[PDB]
RNA sequence: UUUUU
């Protein structure tokens, strides 16, 4: 039922990795400093 | 019509076990696990983590159908795991955008080999597992995107978005073109029909589909109701389930005969050790006002308000110097430090992640939402406090459903912190008690398939040489559904056989009529040939999929969105991102409505083709769906202004400015590659130069959870 | 009077 993808790829562009982002360890720095929580 | 069959295998006094089986085909009994675990656990699984479990390590498609709070993310990620282990991809996709932000967090937190791939960021994109948005896998789907070549299994999370009318279309689009080779787990709350789900698998992708239903909590629930007017709380429902006829009659007469109401409640809540609390409100002017009446409450120790300091000033610090001035992180700070916070969709997308942390980190202790912050956000309470029970859907003014209910009450209760949730209703104009016993006693509901036509599906289908609309209108959920209905329409054998006769001998033809009048539309138009074979034009249309793709090709075609500026570009554009209405209609210069006008009248001319073959479209709601309410605020943005000189020029929230700027800048960036398909280059790089001059300093900020 | 890519 389904074709192959090679015929999905013709008369259309393809698929780009738009906006490519690292990780910047904000998170890990905001982590690093939670540590009397209460939570935790 | 479809040959299926259950079999609904034993389980031992846990939940439900059944499996679909495509017609002909032996039940063989599940075998057991040959080899180590493919993830051990610090706990001891429950019967139905169990099987799935087992249901997954036979490579055998599984749905789970239970509580937030049952634990149904274990399966999920053992069979991220195991295929890990076997040197496999997978892909984990969430209706969500910041869903996916904070399930790719928790995921590298523990796989350590993932991968974010939304429309606005995209983070190693090489990997075994990568966690994408549903629109992204149906776009990679269409197109050829040689990244599903090498995956064995997707998960699908809140298989229940798929009852939207808007967006739930695509998600049928996404099950449907997946290759036969694939094995799915499907994750749901508590539905009546999970059956029928594994069967429409079954019917879909020729293999088993087993089930698993649940109603196991691990934390009892204890429902009250406050009436208007009084002193205390009625215990309706308790962990036993029993409805308590009693109390609810003694309620309903108090608030019968005698018919800071909230702050009494919230005290009588915060005295008897009963933190943190969620407040749910549906009207986002509430949350605040109420924030406001428990102002002079506080609830933070010394030590907590330096770590709300020491965790605010970072997040702030990421923001540069002119935004950390802006009104709302000042307004802000003083309720975080209180132990107080608000949760709406009107706040900027930074301080609302901000709380989000401070909730989940202990520090907030009576936060003020709305709706959505319980469906997803993983961060449960130990009390659920409804203010009111009615709410605008978009459409009426209507009561909130049992599965609303069950589905934000189900936030209360913490696995081992707390013996019991805390559930508090209230209720204050003449209830009329035929509502309310509904609530409290009823399921959830149904899950039915709407998937309706739209032109991008048939501008993708006529593109590919191997299949066609007529095959995903028929292997569709909506006709899976309307085949089951054979016995109850040839049973009436006992005037209304007339009717009977009509009904089930009539319908041949659901949803080909409009596929017909959305064809003739299109070869009138010159999107396609009158062979029906797609055209230059229509190739164009099959790059945009963030707004009404006919209309934007046509100004592409017809030479509007040339001889005009960048902003002014821009500017017109963001009447395709903007669909909420405000108070009052800005007034625009020559230059900013000569292009709207030009924009109605190809609109105008739109319809008038679109309603001369036999679609049913009014045209004034067409017109009127394009809003220029923004319009002025994104031509003065892509000048050079600041974020606190533009949100005073129109009285409309800022998370609503930035939500259609970040939806402009989808637009823009697929209109860049729809401009580069004709070979248009004065044109393509004007777009280019539009998202430059938008992205610059709050609307487009580092995620705290990426 | 909410919502969402
Ligand atoms: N059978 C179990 N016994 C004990 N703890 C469990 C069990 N199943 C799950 N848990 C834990 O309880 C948590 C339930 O919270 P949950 O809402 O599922 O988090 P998540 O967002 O799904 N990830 C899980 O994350 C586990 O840490």
């Amino acid at each position: 039922p389904i074709p192959d993808m090679s015929k999905f790829a013709t008369g259309i562009t393809p698929f780009e990795f738009e906006n490519m982002a690292e990780s910047t360890g904000m998170y890990l720095r905001i982590r690093s400093l939670l540590k009397n929580s209460p939570r935790n | 019509m479809p040959r299926v069959k259950v079999q609904s295998v034993e389980t031992v006094e846990g939940c439900t076990h059944e499996v679909a089986l495509p017609a002909e085909e032996d039940y063989l009994p599940l075998k057991p696990r040959v080899g180590k675990a493919a993830k051990e656990y610090p706990f001891i699984l429950d019967a139905f983590q169990r099987e799935a479990i087992q249901c997954v390590d036979n490579n055998q498609s599984v749905l789970v159908s239970a509580h937030t709070s049952a634990g149904k993310t274990v399966c999920a990620e053992y069979a991220i795991a195991l295929a890990l282990r076997e040197k496999q991809r997978v892909i984990f996709t969430s209706p969500i955008k910041a869903l996916s932000n904070q399930k790719y967090r928790e995921m590298y937190e523990e796989f350590q080999d993932v991968g974010l791939m939304t429309g606005d960021v995209t983070i190693n994109p090489t990997a075994s597992c990568l966690v994408m948005t549903t629109e992204i896998l149906r776009s990679m789907l269409y197109r050829g995107s040689e990244v599903m070549r090498e995956v064995a299994w997707v998960i699908f999370d809140e298989i229940h978005y798929m009852r939207d009318s808007e967006r739930g279309v695509v998600w049928e689009e996404t099950i449907i073109l997946l290759p036969d080779n694939v094995h799915y787990v499907f994750l749901s709350a508590t539905i009546p029909n999970a059956r029928q789900f594994a069967e429409w698998i079954c019917h879909l992708h020729k293999q088993p589909c087993h089930v698993i239903y649940t109603d196991y909590r691990p934390t009892p629930l204890q429902h009250y109701i406050f009436p208007a007017g009084g002193d205390g709380l009625h215990l309706v429902v308790d962990e036993n389930g029993d409805f308590r006829e009693d109390n609810f009659n003694t309620a309903m007469q108090v608030l019968r005969d005698a018919g800071s109401n909230v702050f009494k409640i919230v005290k009588m809540i915060m005295e008897r050790n009963f933190q943190p609390v969620i407040i749910f409100s549906f009207s986002k002017k509430d949350c605040e006002a109420y924030a406001l009446q428990m102002t002079k409450l506080d609830f933070n120790t010394d030590e907590e308000k330096k770590m709300v300091e020491e965790v605010f000033s970072n997040a702030i610090d990421c923001l540069s110097d002119e935004d950390k001035k802006l009104p709302q992180v000042e307004h802000v700070l003083p309720l975080l430090k209180r132990g107080i916070g608000i949760h709406h969709g009107g706040l900027l997308p930074i301080l609302k992640e901000t709380i989000e942390i401070l909730f989940s980190e202990g520090l907030i202790k009576a936060l003020f939402a709305t709706e959505t912050f319980a469906m997803g956000i993983n961060m449960p309470a130990r009390t659920v406090l409804f203010t009111n029970a009615r709410k605008f859907d978009g459409k009426d003014f209507r009561w909130i459903s049992s599965g609303e209910y069950i589905q934000m009450s189900g936030r209360a209760g913490r696995r081992g912190m707390d013996d019991r949730g805390i559930v508090i209703l209230m209720v204050d104009e003449k209830m009329s008690p035929t509502i309310g016993k509904q609530l409290l006693k009823g399921s959830a509901d149904p899950l039915n398939s709407a998937f309706h036509l739209t032109y991008n599906m048939v501008l993708n289908l006529l593109r590919v040489e191997e299949i066609n609309p007529e095959y995903m209108l028929e292997k569709s959920f909506y006709q899976f559904q309307h085949y089951r209905a054979i016995p109850g329409v040839v049973e009436k054998v006992k005037d209304i056989k007339s009717a009977k006769r009509e009904l089930k001998k009539a319908r041949t033809v659901l949803q080909m009529d409009e596929l017909k009048c959305r064809k003739r539309v299109l070869r009138r138009l010159g999107f396609a040939t009158s062979s029906d074979v797609i055209e230059m034009k229509g190739r164009v249309a099959c790059e945009i999929s963030s707004a009404d793709e006919l209309l934007l090709t046509e100004m592409m075609f017809n030479g509007l969105f040339n001889d005009l500026s960048a902003e002014q570009a821009t500017a017109l554009l963001s009447c395709f991102v903007f669909q909420e209405n405000s108070s009052e209609m800005p007034k625009l210069t020559e230059q900013l409505a000569g292009p709207l006008r030009q924009m109605q009248e190809c609109a105008k001319r739109i319809a008038k083709v679109s309603a001369e073959a036999k679609l049913e479209i009014d045209e004034e709601t067409y017109l009127s769906s394009f809003k220029p309410h923004l319009m002025d605020v994104v031509y003065t943005w892509a000048t050079g202004a600041t974020f606190a000189h533009i949100c005073k020029m129109t009285d409309v929230f800022e998370g609503s400015i930035i939500r259609c700027m970040r939806r402009l800048e989808e637009l823009l960036r697929q209109m860049c590659q729809a401009a580069k398909a004709i070979g248009n280059t004065e044109l393509e790089n004007k777009f280019a130069e539009g998202i430059t001059k938008i992205k610059r300093d709050i609307v487009f900020a580092a995620s705290l959870y990426l």
